[PDB]
RNA sequence: AACAGUGGUAGGAGAGCGUUCUAAGGGCUGUGAAGCCAGACCGGAAGGACUGGUGGAGCGCUUAGAAGUGAGAAUGCCGGU
RNA sequence: UAUCCUUGGGAGUCAGACUGCGAGUGAUAAUCCGUAGUCGAAAGGGAAACAGCCCAGACCGCCAGCUAAGGUCCCAAAG
RNA sequence: GACCGAUAGUGAACCAGUACCGUGAGGGAAAGGUGAAAAGCACCCCGGAAGGGGAGUGAAAGAGAUCCUGAAACCGUGUGCCUACAAGUAGUCAGAGCCCGUUAACGGGUGAUGGCGUGCCUUUUGUAGAAUGAACCGGCGAGUUACGAUCUCGUGCAAGGUU
């Protein structure tokens, strides 16, 4: 239980919109203009 | 005083002086001796014929390592360019002795 | 050395630093004798300041009250009160710190 | 006004404001300073005769 | 929310505002709960798991009714001095054993689990597990 | 890593004779000369150049139709009132000006630019009064 | 939970107003404006590692050409004839920074009439 | 290990660093903790660490799940100048 | 020589700009059938300066080596 | 309480639906912190007093009544190096001279002078624009929540799975 490492493939992180410039979809979060 | 043109650019050598080297392997605490002197000078031995035959340099390897950290930034005049990146340049310093 | 804060006297800190400007380098006994010779509407505040510097001085470090000499005048800024467009009325700190030659 | 101004001009425009030491001579009588051609406030006589 | 705030709807657009000071946040947590399930199949084939984890390392130490007599929590210390467990630890006794209840509550490491109210955490934290013999029958019958 | 010269610059006294010369021509090999350029040690921020003095202006000649064609203008800051000249009159009523306003031309522009004017040295007829530094005569290579 | 973010503002902030240490005027205080010239003077700090790279060049051909001058040729007559008879491959650095020692360079510069 | 390749907005895919929190452990702090100001160090970036002053009660680290987000632009809103 | 089919997930754009070549036309003058290129999304060198012309495509260093267009009296590197 | 910690949380942590605004229905703020303790400065000195300087209290007066910590804009006073023939999106490479000594490192700070160099964001076929926006600093401020569809991934069982 100290180290519950999660099965490899299983979580993802969310994708966020307009939390930087290199990062994409930042400017108009990826909806076009 | 010889001229080396060892792995890059020819430079100017007198006798007892360090100089900065790039990152050959060189094995940092040992001697090594390059091998291409041009116009070992002095009583003017010429460079005629690829580089004057015999001749060496002796050095000694002393200290290797990086420079001074050059951040590289980049962006255009617009549509939000952004670059940004550290570079280290490695070298290597010898000091030099006994010009053959 | 002496010092003397005269702590958020009523005065504007730019029309303050116009008479700090021939008391920063002068004799002690010299300063004060010019003060009373000006114009200078907010001249008696820094008269009563300088006068209290040397008091200090010479009761306290007993440092010879004809020897000494101006170091540091400044003039700070204070905590200001607003009326009313908006009116300001500023402040002033005025120090004066003397020391011996 | 079209654009402020910066520190620079702001504190070159302030050489031409300062005020100047007014002319202080020594009293004969028995003062230590006091503005020239005038009476002093303290012992209070000119030339050489006190007239208060 | 910009809704629920006491606030006004004529224009001083509006003084309660996502973007004015004295109005709430645009979205914000609600009032929410999040209550999944796995199935019956993965809900009983864990519990073996992790019990098969202190079959491993002897972390199950098991003993026979789990004898006391009152409520006395220095007989707890004297034992757990003889079955020379240190840190956190369980207690598994499968008819209540109101003695063992009563007591070692108050020890601040260990704790007692009447034997159906097992589950997958208390095995994982608290990494030892004192076992009345009476209790292991029961664990095969309800899995 | 190279030499760059540091403010030890032994400047030359150089005598050139306008005897029969072109302007263009012998104002072209002048402002070389007092950059620098014909120094083994050059550096572009250090002005080592070396002074020139030159001998008989009025002596010079310039070639084609020229002696009528070519107008100075040197309009001043009043908008409407910009003066004009020839080149016949600028080389008899002050031949002085003629070489020195070529050389500035060819003269770079800025600091160095006006720094550099202040050696040059034009004297009319054929005697400079510098002979305290004692100039030696060069020929235009 | 709610994160306030204090603490990591202002040490975003200071990064950039250290690098514009020595600036003019109020562009070294207001964060507003240091940070275009420190966006700036990243963009022509490398515009302006390839014009040292040519442009010392420009200044060992111009010294060349004037230890040169001291035989009558000039610097095209000389590379073309320093490549024909002599096989060596000296740099036009290291043909210039041997230009204080006029025994060297004449050496040098007698073997480019070998070939001429 | 040799080759091949690396301008780039819309847009698509991938790999990361940080900011608060409640616990399984593990561990510094009144011989001075957060925060603050300095610095001429470390990493490919986001960012880290060590000395020194100031502060007078706490913080933090590989390990897992959640994050009222990480701001230079709204003829933004409140304060200060 | 290594690309293009299928199927499925995810979209963006829908007034582009100018310089050329094959038929006309229009005033055989500045639309338009075709097609190419660049910019848009592309810096660097040349045309004095120049979004569309000329050459060319920036991983990052180096005070390494030869060329492209264009150039060689001086500004400004080279006859 | 995987809730907030004074721009948050209720409008309101404090003599708040108050003060103010409006004839009226109605609208509607701002504002927390000495110290373990009040031990909150006996006395001396200048001054009309405020406010000081000593002295005392205290672990700390740099803790003295808007009093913990105390950033930035803004305003200053000293001091090393430059600056009164010079046309500059203020910088960037080259570079003496001069002053310094570091988390020891191809050091640090200024820089006479030469080269190159039409701010930033949004938007447009397209920017240097006089096309739009910002006085500056600080704070706050904008894509995911259970309910339904569909695909990928992970996992359990699998012609049976699931409450």
């Amino acid at each position: 239980l100290h180290e519950l490492k999660p099965s490899e493939g299983s979580r993802k992180t969310r994708n966020r919109v307009g939390r930087g410039i290199g990062s994409g979809n930042g400017k108009t979060a990826g909806k076009g203009h | 005083y010889a001229i080396i043109k060892t792995g890059g650019k020819q430079i100017k050598v007198e006798e007892g002086q360090t100089v900065y080297i790039e990152k050959l392997a060189a094995e940092a605490g040992e001697t090594v001796t390059f091998e291409d002197v041009l116009f070992v000078g002095g009583d003017n031995v010429k460079v005629g014929n690829p580089t004057v035959e015999g001749a060496t340099v002796t050095a000694k390897v002393e200290k290797q390592g990086r420079a001074k950290k050059i951040t590289v930034f980049r962006y255009k005049p617009k549509k939000n360019v952004h670059k940004k990146q550290g570079h280290r340049q490695p070298y290597t310093k010898v000091t030099i002795e006994k010009i053959n | 050395q002496a010092k003397a804060v005269a702590r958020t006297v009523r005065i504007a800190p730019r029309k303050a630093r116009l008479v700090m400007d021939l008391i920063r380098g002068k004799q002690v006994g010299e300063a004060v004798s010019i003060l009373n010779l000006t114009p200078r509407a907010a001249s008696p505040i820094i008269e009563k300041v300088l006068k209290s510097a040397i008091a200090n001085a010479e009761h306290n470090y007993e440092m010879d009250a004809n020897n000494l000499v101006i170091s540091q005048a400044f003039v700070d800024e204070g905590p200001t009160l607003k009326r009313f467009s908006q009116i300001n009325k500023r402040t002033s700190h005025i120090t004066i710190v003397v020391s011996e030659k | 006004p079209f654009r402020r101004t910066s520190k620079m001009k702001k504190r070159l425009r302030r050489t031409h404001f300062k005020l100047n030491v007014p002319g202080m001579t020594e009293c004969p009588s028995c003062g230590e300073m006091k503005l020239s051609h005038r009476v002093c406030k303290a012992c209070g006589s000119y030339n050489g005769k006190d007239i208060n | 929310n910009r809704s629920e705030v006491r606030g006004g709807g004529r224009k001083p657009g509006s003084i309660r505002s996502p973007q004015w000071r004295g109005g709430g946040v645009v979205f914000g947590p609600t009032p929410r709960s999040y209550s999944y399930k796995l199935p019956k199949k993965v809900r009983r084939l864990a519990i073996k798991s992790v019990l098969s984890s202190k079959v491993i390392d002897n972390n199950i130490i098991v003993l026979e009714d789990l004898t006391l007599d009152t409520a006395k929590t220095k007989e707890m210390a004297a034992i757990l001095k003889g079955l020379s467990v240190e840190k956190k630890a369980l207690i598994v006794t499968a008819d209540a054993n109101e003695a063992v209840a009563l007591s070692a509550r108050n020890i601040p490491g260990v704790t007692v689990v009447e034997a159906n109210g097992i589950n997958v955490l208390d095995v994982v934290n608290h990494e030892k597990l004192l076992i009345t013999k009476a209790a292991v029958e029961k664990v095969e019958e309800v899995l | 890593t190279p030499m760059a010269n540091a403010s030890t610059i032994e400047r030359k006294w150089l005598v050139v004779d306008a005897a029969g010369k072109t302007l263009g021509r012998l104002s072209s090999e002048v402002a070389a000369i007092l950059r620098g350029k014909h120094k083994p040690t050059y550096t572009p921020h250090v002005d080592t150049g070396d002074h020139v003095i030159i001998i008989n202006a009025e002596k010079i000649e310039l070639t084609g139709k020229k002696l009528t064609d070519k107008i100075y203008y040197r309009h001043t800051q009043h908008p409407g009132g910009l003066k004009s000249r020839t080149a016949l009159e600028m080389r008899t009523n002050y031949p002085e000006k003629m070489l020195e306003l070529a050389i500035k031309g060819m003269l770079p522009k800025g600091s160095l630019g006006r720094q550099m004017f202040k050696k040059l040295n034009v004297y009319r007829g054929s005697e400079h009064p510098h002979e305290a530094q004692k100039p030696e005569v060069y020929e235009l290579r | 939970p709610r994160v306030k973010g204090g603490t990591v503002t202002r040490k975003r902030r200071k990064k950039v107003l250290k690098l514009a240490k020595g600036y003019f005027g109020s562009k070294h205080t207001l964060y507003k404006v240091a940070n275009q010239q420190v966006m700036k003077s990243g963009n022509y700090a490398f515009r302006d590692r390839r014009q040292k790279k040519r442009d010392f060049r420009k200044l060992w051909i111009t010294r060349i050409n004037a230890a040169a001058r001291m035989n009558g040729l000039s610097y095209s007559r000389l590379m073309h004839g320093l490549k024909l008879s002599g096989i060596e491959v000296n740099r036009k650095m290291l043909a210039d920074l041997a230009v204080n020692d006029l025994t060297a360079f004449n050496q040098l510069a007698d073997a480019a009439k070998a070939q001429l």
